[PDB]
């Protein structure tokens, strides 16, 4: 058959990744500009929303060296790809678990729906990509929001998924964080309540 | 906005290293066991960043004088360079890679790195730059150590220079490590062998490269890298 | 004092280096180019100093200690240790072993290097020890970096650590360099290619010594130094 | 035929070999104890002399950065073979060239004689060994005295060097240093008036 | 006054038969699930015990009369006979080296060995000694015979002699199996195969040595084992 | 590289292991010397003390048909390596667990502290070494002691292990048994409070 | 490591290379156009000067087949490339030792200062390639001026030559040919007064 040149093979990111890729959630001085986890200036379009998650190892313990990467729709459904500080609304972002923070944070808006390939709305969710010592390539997953039970019910994504009780695990549950809107997203790598990931 | 205009040709997940790797102690507890469900492309999958609006200092490539306190870093002066390419063999222009490492001892500039080889006031580990118009990138650093980790209890991880690279889609995006052409420690590294096919590791060995050395000054050292392929999209929906 | 009572078997002059190596530019005004004259074993060349009483300092075989302006040497912890014996594999007992070196960056501590990689201000690159009572020897020091030098436009010499060993004799005594395992450079460098005789280029390259190693501190290497043959006399003078 | 196992090959001692061998000749600090050129302390028995030279390649320009080490007998003609610093006389030094300093000194006594291994007396001489950047593996020469011309012609060790010419090389001519009894060794590796190097 | 003089080698838990080896089915609920935690050496594991003054009777290391109760035990002859020392070359001697094996027919003088071979009146497999000053042990015994296990439907032990010892430290302690060269059971035995490497798989066959034999009287077979490399401290603190 | 000769391959111990090493617990005749599971005669100096424990296999069930060695420090924190039954004190035993009694006992002194490697104090310890059929090469393990709360807290070897929930399996539990002191030590090899194993 | 595409290697212009490249010096009909040794028109800015020079081979003979290849900046410091033979001057050219003709002449100006890579100024010089039968790659040298003493000095080229006497090799000697300023540069390829030769 025809094979191409093989894809450079993953190898994990290991506990100090955040020296490269999370300078500021490392402790060390950070450069003029960083991608970090502010996707939306205060007046960007739609509901503005904290999304926090704690991430979870086979023996119910705290994975405090994550490196999380996160890609959404802004409010109107487009994704918006040329990143740049000054954005209103940066589609791509960047957020952590340290020993200081073992919670991640992300400030952003709550993403409109896209359509799939085949033109069937997808229900509102935040694209993410897990990297941590111990994860040998990066897993993917994707957040979707408890106060869209319709459309999660009708995604096409979601419905892929055989079961039932696993689709529940892509839920993020609405809550408050100092008075706030904010869903909770945590993530379980393995064992009992083990999040769903992706392959594409 | 971004479109859906393109499609990446599947991982091959037995070239990638495997989840669950026991040799390297800490993936058994961090490796799902549950099946990765398979999903179809869309623009949620096939778009991503691009970085050329991004501000650089102008040192950000440049270990040597990104961390600089008074003086230049100890070690081996080395240029890192390469191509970014896909995998039908078409350059990567205009995209992100970052790379961090330890100093010449092995020492990282972590507060969580405790080894006893000391810290380098002129060294900070850290870089990054973009691919120019034709795929390649270059970064200027010392060579890094290996070092001692609590794995088994004589493991020590070969020199390397940890990178990442956005590539045009969150699809393509890697996480790797970059080790030396001729290191001992390589065959012996449990992380290096998660790897399953000899092949795939020789592939993380950058090479030496002499006609790429400033001469009386720094060596040079290659790496090319390869993302997912990619294609128009044909025939969907009909 | 010293007596004549053994022989050292004759050096093959064409498993050494030879005089004239002229991509080593400075061996061709420095070759003699006449015959050396063959002389036979007398008591002036089969005895030599013992150096048993020598006053040696507590650390001078610990380059990690013996230039100690305030801290640890930046750069790659290793023991560097291994077995003198001679032709016969008879140990070489309370011998003496000197080494020299450069820095983690390539840098000797000397005025006539100003290589612009910098100096190490807790690393000075000079040991010395006897081989104990069974032929073994050990130092610790930080693995010496390439370096750039003025032979070809683009020659760089391997990582290497310079040796001298006396031995029973003055017949005996040699002065080397020791290279590191897997080191791209070794096959290029005119001084290593001296050596006409790739087998011999290999006794010159350490191995890398997990056994050795110190875990969580230090890796190690090995090198074993072979000395011409010592025997008695016999049927002389009859 | 038997082949035991092969010698370690010689390299080059190169140009910094003075940090290793010589650290007062290289400007660096010295540790209490160091092998140098001063072999006899004030009273040891015999005739006090410098010894002192100038090595030259095959341009005939100055070498200055030669590394010599050399072994003579006593002025009893023995071999003083349990170097220490506190010994009245040791038969092993070291002494070295420059960039400050490009003639290399000894401070000795003239050795007495010794037989070879058939009981020949060989000439008074001192044995030297030459290490240099250039040099791949050290040459080995003597030096004799130009005052011990009955001795020197009934040498067993120079006679058989072939040429006449060729023993002269190797004998040192007696002058005099701040006014006290000395010999100069210059030493030509290679071209007009090449020392003599020997093979054991 | 045991002393942390020395350290040694670290082992290859890759050339050791991994805890997990589904073949042989009783590891899989014996075998831990978490990694292993590495800590460094100390004079906890650099030290044990010395069994120069256990006191052994006089044929503590010869099953053809240490269980006499009439006669000779039924079977092969034989010498077993080695050399134990480090993985350096350096012998181990005084050091302690215990055996247990089933009798000719495969039966184990155990009650919960129920295999329908008779027991031997004469043979009850068990022996000790210690390496003499130069690292080498002997037993006399009689071949044990291969035997039926309840693992797979149709698996056969191949024959073995079980071996236990104890080295100069706690970290050098080791329990292994002995095989006899040539016999066709050993590539296909789960439990020979928990151990991934082959060559490794070679390291425990015992070899016939004619050379110490007894003749008109016993065979002999040479078992050499190697205990983990001893070295001197250096550079510690 | 530089590769030694390699160690023998380790085999399972196997179901007839008390046939060899423990022949009183294998039902069977003793020679005049064993060893066994009395580390201290009565008049040993130190806290005696009563140690028992049960060994649990996956499925929690109990392992009727383990081996295993100690070896632990005397009451003044010295190791005794000279085995003799004549010794009030021997710092190495052995006991087991069979199909008539699944509770393994040792009868012994409490051990006293000893220093690491650097210098640092570790808790009193018990070293464990177990063997059984289904285990492939030993585990090791250590025991310490729930009245020794401060000093747990401190030793660099339980300090090592990352979670300290994982920490607690290591913990003996004081209790008292007709009378006198014992602790309880369970072994769990696999699953819920899998007990910590070492490689060294 | 990392291997290019080897370059084509040389070989020897051999004893008719004027029939390709110097074709009035090898008696033969010449085309309209011709790389030759007039750089510099009269009217040129700059000091004209004639050069001119014999080659010698190891024996001291003449060498009467050379071919020359000059390139220099002009009057004011600058390298002209765009070759072209209506430029007052041009950087580039050719001349030869013949049979009828063994001293090689070029008419030009006096090259202005240029600084190396590292900014430090260069000693006035042309730079040479010199080609012959017996000569299999070609050998660069540079030709220096007497009268820039105080330049030459400074000259980061000339001081890598470690020998004072070798760097007069390169140094032209200023005359006065039929009133017309000029200065002498011989080449000896080997032996007594060796012509220093670069390799970049
Ligand atoms: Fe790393
Ligand atoms: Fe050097
Ligand atoms: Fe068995």
């Amino acid at each position: 058959p025809i094979e191409l040149l093989p894809e450079t093979p993953s190898q994990t990111a290991g506990p100090y990744v955040h020296i490269g890729l999370a300078l500021e959630a490392a402790g060390n001085p950070t450069r003029d500009q960083e991608i970090w986890n502010r996707l939306a200036k205060p007046d960007a379009p739609g509901e503005h929303i904290l999304l926090l998650g704690q991430v979870y190892d086979g023996n119910g313990h705290l994975v405090r060296d994550s490196f999380l990467e996160v890609w959404q729709a802004d409010a109107n459904g487009e994704y918006q790809d040329a990143y740049n500080l000054e954005n209103a609304f940066n589609s791509f972002g960047r957020t952590a678990t340290t020993f200081d923070a073992g919670e991640w944070t992300l400030h952003t808006v709550k993403p409109g729906v896209v359509n799939n390939a085949a033109g069937v709305p997808m229900a509102p969710h935040i694209n993410i990509s897990l990297f941590a010592r111990g994860i040998n390539i990066h897993l993917h997953t994707r957040l979707y929001f408890d106060d869209e039970a319709q459309a999660n019910a009708k995604c096409p994504v979601l419905n892929l998924i055989e079961q039932p009780q696993r689709r529940e695990t892509l839920i993020a549950k609405r809550c408050e964080v100092d008075g706030k809107t904010a869903y909770r997203f945590d993530i379980r790598i393995q064992g009992e309540g083990e999040t769903v990931f992706f392959d594409f | 906005p971004a479109q859906d205009n393109s499609r990446f040709v599947i991982r091959d997940r037995n070239w990638h290293p495997k989840a669950l790797t026991p040799d390297y102690k800490t993936s058994i507890a961090r490796s799902p066991r549950q099946a990765l469900v398979s999903i179809p492309q869309s623009i949620s999958e096939t778009t991503g960043p691009n970085f050329s609006h991004l501000g650089f200092g102008a040192h950000d490539h440049d270990l040597l004088l990104n961390f600089n306190n008074g003086g230049l870093p100890i070690g081996e002066r080395i240029i890192v360079a390469g191509r970014v390419v896909d995998q039908y063999g078409k350059p990567v222009p205009n995209t992100l890679v970052e790379m961090w490492q330890a100093n010449a001892g092995g020492r990282y500039r972590h507060k969580n790195d405790r080894y006893l080889a000391p810290l380098d006031p002129n060294f900070g580990g850290v870089g990054r730059c973009l691919t120019d118009s034709d795929g390649y990138y270059s970064f200027r650093t010392i060579k890094p150590g290996p070092y001692p980790w609590r794995n088994g209890p004589n493991d020590w991880r070969p020199a390397h220079i940890h990178f990442g690279i956005s590539g045009p889609s969150i699809a393509t995006k890697l996480i790797t490590q970059l080790y030396f052409e001729g290191d001992p420690l390589i065959p012996m590294c449990p992380i290096v062998k998660s790897i399953a096919n000899p092949e795939a590791v020789q592939q993380l060995i950058a090479k030496l490269d002499m006609n790429n050395a400033n001469p009386m000054d720094c060596l040079a050292y290659r790496f090319d890298i390869v993302l997912r392929g990619q294609r128009k999209t044909h025939f969907e929906n009909c």
